[PDB]
């Protein structure tokens, strides 16, 4: 099979071997990649190993081609020529080839391990194709490292159509994916070598699995299968569609006297109208999730697909459309997994309707007329590429605020990421500014919003409310037991145990904590509805019991504190341990 | 002479290798492109015809004036096409007549997205924004 | 060469319509194949041409299966 | 009538004794009791009319609830033919224990299982009898249009082709069909009426046809001698669900293949045949259909007939020209074997309208009997009768599958069985001999100038309607007369005849009107003159044989006949391919080389733009090779050391194709 | 040289016999699979049989042999009528019950050529052109 080079888009057939995603690579580009980095394996239509009965020389600059096979220096034929000569690697389309200087960033992209915080910076300023490749290999490396695998061995061979499986107890097990691979690990003495590449789909009877392998060797008794490497889908669409500026309204049909609430944003609906993609930035609780419904009721005859990376944002959008949009044809899309509960009050799973509600990983391959991507703060470049490849519409709407939380990025454990480096849309809205804006708080009271209007924003955000003076600030140890590598604080839930009996107006409160373990154990202790900082973004909460547990770089960030505190529409109790963060808040001091 | 002849055999065995190689690659090279690529062929070769009816029709399709059903060919048969702009109405509909596909049509419907029965006179310069765009026409062929 | 030129355009247009699964709608596929077989058996330039117009109108009514705007600026 | 009644022997005997009471020949309602192959035809002729008064639901296979392994099957243990009467299987195993592969094959091939299991069907789209529908929804199958080769068409129009005022424009296209194609084409079997042929004349045309088929030899062959041309072809229903025919020729050894073949010689196996829509180029818009016979009938029919079928296809200079090439001067040899002792030559060729769907069941049974007259040593009489019954149960009138639904075939040949070209050739020779006999008898007699041929007509009448045994001397004399005055050349429905012009003008050999009358009263179709030609000049050959026009050219020092095809057909084949991989061109040079081979004789045609097609294809091959070499120079760095294509674009390779040396 | 030249053809014939035996083994393994598939098909069609009415009509027979064409005519529990146009619909299965093959059938479902459900009030004289003919009505014995 042939393909296109990454950094020059020329026709080629030389895959690199030691790159994590197994991409297609050029001739001169591959020469520069394997002559400067530690990657030495290259996959042509046949692998570039030596063809001696016993020999392992997989480096390409090192072999010779004689006859029709690849031979080493010791096993070279009298008539041959080395593969890596004249600055290129031997492959198809030899002199129809052009190179570039994108290898200086390509080498660093393919060489890094994505635990640093500078490679993430590099993955967002270079050209578009290298951006896509960097995101793809980010997802691949994440799937390799985090939640890796459990060791599995085969007890006996029943047949070549159905296999036997035995998971090692003590570690979990990844399920079927043809995208997943279990590399053969007969590791004993005795050929600790790749014996093939396998995936496993299970049967409905007995202890059997009907596998799919890519090798023609029978299994040994000691052969193992531990999941190393994963193949994600090679998306093609760019992160952002190129901008085109319009003069009059195209593809959309405005309404006169639309309503009373959306009358302030009518000029906003035009400026959404005559641009290809428009961006909205605003502090939380200002109406970003309301502007989508405003667009819907300003452009009534056009289909709009409403989609977000998570389910909570699309469900809050469901709620707002439920109160403002016609109930009769509105939609909601759930995946075939159906793992979690969704907003099942419209038509569930009707892709042909005018208002489609969905989540980025489960969109159908259909058209649209306006697309409104909600909360790009949850969006990476992968999700943007997904929505660009699957949804094909005249207008794109990107609404969100970088001051709220970025994507999890569980590999990121060192350094700090700026809001403008979360994705491409954040880089747009923080560098050249958002197209249009609102800042005015109608959600949290004047006290707590005045606190947060110095930490993340420096006094550009006022409020229209009172200082209700139940933002209680408490400072205690909260002895931390480190059980599940997720923080549990029994004395913190204890001071909260006995500060709920004194407050009769806080029996409807909601428990918030940046650690999922203590978060979950708080259910039986005190019985309040219980949510984490990550999943509570979007919905409005009357009373909030926020409980900061530990002192670290994980729970002491101002951003997650911002979203956890700003969801209390009338009052909040905050538990704490820090002293730089306590020095700047304006709360009741206890 | 011996190794010269067996060298013949090596290059011809490579002829299998190369000819199989090219045929199989170009096989689903021809498969992967063709659908969108032969849509492009259809449009290039359609454009080569240069018939004013097809030109008029697909230049109206570009602006959004696409028909909602097949265009009938017998005299006095129903066609319904959506009007996306006042300029598009101004160019094609004059009086109660409707020129389209280089043919003459007279109006039965003008009707909007509200499905409200609408009559012919109010579509004018200063009354055009008052309309619920886009409008759907029903016409017969004269 | 104006006459042997339409008769191939009908073939490619019907192939495109079959590509976009008009075949799953028996009613529409009826006059699709009807117009195709009648244009193939045509004698004058005219009826060939507005039967061509009628057959292309099937592809015209299709909002999302085609996107009309890409396939006609670069050509 | 009672629904469960299937034995109408008493009713048939009562009808015979009421109407044909003094017809003194013996009549057996069930043809299993017949004396020989001349008694099967006679009783079948009486039955084909006597079966038109009985309900149509009483025919078809005779099922019977048998028990295997303690579980109740329902299988067909016989057939009630409309022509052969009631036939019972000699080997029924009511209590079976183990089912071998032969038993699975038999019990899966027959429609008793599927029709019994399936739901009842009432199809108002056709007048044919509908039995059952297996799946819960009727499947509608369409035909895609062809795929345009724009490179070839652009090259053609850049060479001065496809204008107005052109004698060569595209006329063969790939016509598409809607979902009502297969069901509206199977409805054409309504043209097949139950036809009672004249029996005292057919029993002599049979002798004449057998004399035409006397040079060849045939018989039964073992399973290790049957050779198949292609193993990847389909195996009918329901065997297409699990694989092609290769699976059933590899899974079955020779022993259980001979076991099945010997089982069919004393048993009847009803069989389902699919109807497959063809995806091919044609000049008219109607859908053409071919009948896919399953493997259970096909293997046994091959083992029965292949010796004779491959003996016919290996003899040169005979009446039935099957296996004779049109290349290497084979067309000239056939066309000069046509002109063997004709007095005042004139050329004639007719056309059968709806040839494969309007044939009476009697003529097909006759063709199957004439093809089975070589088994006078290998087979017994009951074995031959049961083989004929199997042929009628698997070919002539059996259940037909049309889009997940089982109907009943009224008759006529299914055009996909093992013996279709040869049986159709027998049918064509029969129609020609019947036309000759009708022309000779219908002549006045007092106007007869030759005094011998008046005596020949007298003896013909007395051997038709006054004799019951064969008169081999007069049969030989009449066959010699026919080969002397009515020389023929048959390939399964196309006949070129070099009949005597003087005798035809006097009316002593068959003419066009005689064939029209014969097709009217023995085929239930009308033969119009509009598509049947007559050539009065022998120097230009027949007008059209096998869709190839022929003409006289000069090669070397003598003159030969070269068949040239319709250039519209060749240009349509080049322009309209049926696949995407055939559109690119550079992958397939064999397509255009074969087309240039087929269209070479156009260069010798007097009309210039007829001749320009060969040069168009040649320059196209030249450009195709040039751009293929360019592409393989861009996608590698090495240019092919032995690029052997140099002879494909110069006319020696195609000129040597029509020279009689090889 | 003679002995080695002898051994070369020996290796050739050994490989040929090896290939034939390998192909024969695969043929046996395919034969087993097709045998299993045929057995399963036959036994499932047995499970589909309506044994009571079939036993009744077989016991009514004299020899135990009945024509095949009347097995569905008297034992099939579900009937499908394929209807090309409206007049035949009005003539064969008008209403919710109709009489064919000397029995009474009730219409449980009506589907068009596109396998879409058509309600029985949709089939009218004026509403016939809007239906994708033919119509496949499905009925059960009562
Ligand atoms: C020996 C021959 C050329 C000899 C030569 O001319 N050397 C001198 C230098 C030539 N110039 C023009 C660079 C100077 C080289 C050049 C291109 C090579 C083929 C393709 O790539 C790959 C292909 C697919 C698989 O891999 C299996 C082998 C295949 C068939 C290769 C065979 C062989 O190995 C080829 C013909
Ligand atoms: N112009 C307005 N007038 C009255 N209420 C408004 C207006 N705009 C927004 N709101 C209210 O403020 C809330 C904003 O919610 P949301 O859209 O989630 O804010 P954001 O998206 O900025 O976080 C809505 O529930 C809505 O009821
Ligand atoms: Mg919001
Ligand atoms: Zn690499
Ligand atoms: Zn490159
Ligand atoms: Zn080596
Ligand atoms: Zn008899
Ligand atoms: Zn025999």
């Amino acid at each position: 099979a042939v393909g296109a080079c990454v950094l020059c888009n020329s026709q080629t057939s030389l895959r690199c071997g030691a790159c994590i995603r197994r991409p297609f690579l050029c001739c001169k580009c591959c020469y520069d990649h394997v002559i400067s980095t530690s990657h030495k394996l290259v996959l042509s239509v046949n692998p570039y190993v030596c063809n001696a009965p016993g020999c392992d020389v997989t480096d390409v600059t090192q072999l010779y081609l004689g006859g029709m096979s690849y031979y080493c220096k010791s096993h070279k034929p009298p008539i041959s020529f080395p593969l890596c000569a004249n600055g290129q690697v031997f492959g198809l389309y030899k002199n129809t080839c052009v190179g570039s200087d994108n290898v200086t960033d390509f080498n660093a992209i393919a060489t890094c391990d994505w635990t640093n915080a500078g490679d993430y910076i590099l993955a967002n300023t270079c050209t578009e194709r290298l951006k896509l490749f960097a995101a793809e290999t980010l997802k691949a490396t994440e799937e390799t490292f985090k939640l890796s695998y459990g060791i599995a061995t085969v007890r006996e061979v029943l047949s070549d159509r159905e296999l036997h499986l035995s998971w090692e107890v003590g570690k979990p097990r990844p399920p079927l994916n043809r995208n997943y691979v279990f590399t053969g690990y007969r590791v004993t003495k005795n050929s600790k070598v790749q014996i093939g590449e396998y995936t496993f789909e299970k049967g409905d009877y007995g202890d059997a699995v009907v596998y799919r392998g890519t090798t023609t060797y029978k299994l040994n008794v000691g052969d193992y299968f531990v999941l190393t490497s994963h193949t994600v889908m090679p998306l093609s669409a760019p992160t952002l569609v190129p901008q085109e500026h319009y003069v009059r309204i195209t593809g959309l049909y405005p309404t006169l006297n639309i309503s009373d609430e959306f009358s302030s944003n009518v000029a906003n609906y035009q400026k959404v109208g005559m641009q290809k993609y428009s961006t909205l930035q605003g502090p939380p609780g200002t109406g970003k999730s309301h502007f989508a419904i405003g667009l819907a009721l300003y452009y009534p005859s056009a289909r709009i697909v409403y989609t977000a990376c998570s389910h909570a944002a699309v469900d809050a959008l469901c709620e707002k459309a439920l109160k403002y949009l016609p109930i009769d044809k509105c939609s909601r899309i759930i995946p075939a997994r159906a793992r979690v509960e969704c907003f099942d009050k419209f038509k569930v799973n009707s892709t042909l309707e005018q208002y489609v509600f969905c989540t980025v990983n489960a969109l159908p391959e259909t058209t649209a007329d306006i697309v409104v991507f909600d909360e790009i703060s949850m969006a990476t470049n992968y999700d943007l590429s997904v929505v660009n490849a699957r949804l094909r519409a005249k207008h794109y709407v990107y609404i969100g605020d970088p001051a709220q939380l970025p994507a999890p990025r569980t590999l990121l454990t060192k350094g700090t990421l700026e809001p403008e480096y979360f994705n491409s849309v954040c880089r747009l809205m923080k560098t050249i500014g958002p197209d249009m804006f609102l800042g005015t708080c109608r959600r949290c009271p004047a006290e707590i919003v005045d606190t947060v209007s110095a930490l993340v924003y420096d006094n550009k955000l006022k409020a229209h409310k009172d200082k209700s003076a139940q933002c209680f600030k408490m400072f205690y140890k909260g002895v931390i037991t480190h059980d599940v590598s997720s923080a549990i604080n029994r004395p913190q839930i204890g001071v909260v145990r006995e500060f709920l009996t004194r407050n009769p107006a806080w029996r409807k409160a909601v428990f918030i904590s940046p650690y999922n373990s203590q978060n979950a154990v708080a259910s039986k202790i005190l019985g309040l509805p219980t949510q984490t900082v990550d999943s509570s973004q979007g919905s409005e909460y009357d009373y909030v019991i926020f409980t900061q547990t530990t002192e670290t770089a994980h729970s002491c960030n101002v951003n997650r504190f911002n979203v956890a505190i700003t969801r209390a529409k009338v009052g909040i109790l905050c538990i704490m341990s820090d002293r730089d963060l306590y020095d700047k808040l304006q709360f009741t001091s206890l | 002479d011996r190794d010269a002849a067996m060298q013949r055999k090596l290059e011809k065995m490579a002829d299998q290798a190369m000819t199989q190689m090219y045929k199989q690659a170009r096989s689903e090279d021809k498969r992967a492109k063709v659908t969108s690529a032969m849509q492009t062929m259809l449009f290039t070769m359609l454009r080569k015809l240069d018939n004013d009816a097809l030109n008029n029709i697909i230049n109206n399709a570009r602006d959004g004036c696409v028909p909602l059903n097949i265009i009938p060919l017998t005299t006095a048969a129903k066609l319904m096409v959506v009007i996306p702009d006042y300029n598009t109405y101004k160019n094609t509909c004059d009086g109660t007549t409707f020129t389209y596909a280089s043919a003459l049509w007279e109006i039965q419907q003008v009707v909007d997205a509200d499905s409200k029965i609408v009559q012919l006179s109010e579509i004018s310069m200063d009354n055009s924004p008052n309309l619920a765009w886009p409008l759907i026409v029903t016409a017969l062929r004269a | 060469s104006k006459m042997s030129d339409v008769k191939c355009t009908s073939v490619v247009l019907l192939s495109v319509l079959q590509q976009l699964r008009v075949e799953s709608s028996s009613k529409l596929w009826a006059q699709c194949v009807q117009l195709h077989n009648d244009i193939l058996l045509a004698k004058d330039t005219t009826e060939a041409f507005e039967k061509m117009v009628s057959l292309l109108s099937v592809l015209l009514s299709m909002q999302g299966a085609v996107d009309i705007n890409k396939l006609c600026e670069e050509m | 009538w009672d629904l469960l009644k299937y034995d109408f022997t008493e009713e048939r005997l009562k009808l015979f004794d009421r109407y044909f009471k003094y017809w003194d020949q013996t009549y057996h309602p069930n043809c299993v009791n017949c004396l020989d192959d001349r008694c099967i035809l006679h009783c079948a002729n009486f039955n084909v009319l006597f079966s038109t008064v009985f309900p149509p639901t009483s025919f078809g296979p005779l099922v019977r609830k048998i028990f295997v392994d303690g579980v109740p099957f329902v299988v067909s243990t016989g057939y009630h033919f409309r022509e052969l009467g009631v036939v019972h299987n000699q080997d029924v195993n009511l209590h079976s224990s183990r089912l071998s592969f032969k038993e699975l094959l038999v019990y899966a091939a027959d429609p008793a299982m599927h029709a019994a299991s399936g739901n009842l069907l009432l199809d108002k789209r056709t007048t044919c009898f509908s039995v059952a529908a297996l799946t819960n929804n009727v499947a509608f199958q369409t035909v895609k249009p062809g795929n345009f080769n724009k490179d070839f068409y652009d090259f053609a129009v850049s060479k001065g082709f496809f204008k107005e005022g052109s004698s060569v424009e595209l006329k063969h296209f790939f016509f598409a069909q809607d979902g009502n194609a297969a069901i509206s084409d199977y409805d054409y079997y309504r043209y097949n009426l139950p036809t009672m042929c004249d029996i005292r004349q057919l029993l002599f045309v049979v002798e004449v046809v057998d004399k035409y088929f006397d040079c060849y030899d045939g018989g039964c062959i073992n399973a290790n001698q049957v050779i198949v041309n292609n193993l990847d072809k389909s195996a009918g229903f329901p065997f297409n669900k699990w694989g092609k025919a290769r699976l059933y020729y590899d899974s079955m050894s020779y022993e259980d293949q001979d076991a099945l073949f010997a089982y069919t010689k004393r048993n009847v196996i009803p069989t389902i045949t699919q109807m497959n829509l063809k995806y091919a180029i044609s000049a008219k818009n109607r859908a053409r259909t071919v009948a896919g016979v399953s493997i259970c009938s096909t293997m046994t029919n091959r083992q029965f007939h292949q010796k004779l079928l491959k003996s016919i296809a290996a003899t040169r200079g005979a009446t039935v020209v099957i296996g004779t090439s049109k290349f290497y001067g084979g067309w000239h040899n056939m066309l000069k074997t046509v002109y063997s002792d004709v007095e005042n030559p004139h050329l004639m060729g007719w056309d059968y309208p709806k040839c494969d769907r309007a044939m009476p069941n009697m003529l097909r049974i006759m063709a199957s009997l004439v093809l089975a007259r070589k088994h006078t040593t290998c087979c017994s009489l009951s074995h031959r009768f049961y083989r004929l019954a199997n042929e009628c149960a698997q070919v002539l009138s059996e259940m037909v599958m049309c889009g997940g639904s089982l109907y009943v075939k009224p008759g006529g040949t299914s055009s996909g069985d093992a013996t279709t070209a040869y049986a159709n050739s027998v049918f064509n020779i029969c129609q020609a001999v019947t036309a000759n006999v009708n022309a000779l008898l219908s002549t006045d007699g007092n106007k007869i100038a030759d005094k011998y041929v008046r005596n020949l007509q007298h003896r013909l009448y007395e051997c038709l309607y006054r004799n019951r045994d064969v008169d081999t001397d007069f049969v030989n004399e009449f066959y010699a007369y026919l080969r002397k005055h009515f020389s023929m050349m048959i390939l399964s429905d196309d006949a070129v005849v070099c009949f005597n012009s003087t005798y035809a003008s006097q009316g002593l050999v068959a003419s066009i009107k005689n064939f029209k009358s014969v097709l009217y009263y023995q085929n239930n179709v009308f033969m119009s003159e509009a598509k049947c030609w007559t050539e009065t000049d022998l120097t230009k050959g027949p007008h059209e044989f096998c869709s190839q026009h022929t003409m006289l050219v000069k090669q070397g020092d003598d003159y030969v006949y070269l068949p040239y095809p319709d250039p519209s057909r060749i240009l349509g084949a080049g322009c309209f391919v049926d696949d995407i991989v055939k559109t690119d061109g550079t992958l397939m040079i064999e397509r255009f080389v074969s087309l240039a081979i087929d269209a070479y004789p156009l260069t010798k045609h007097p009309n210039q733009e007829y001749a320009d097609v060969f040069h168009l294809y040649l320059q196209y091959i030249r450009k195709l090779h040039d751009e293929l070499t360019g592409h393989m120079l861009d996608m590698y760095s090495v240019m092919l050391t032995n690029d052997n294509t140099s002879r494909y674009w110069e006319p020696e390779f195609y000129e040597a194709m029509y020279t009689p040396h090889t």
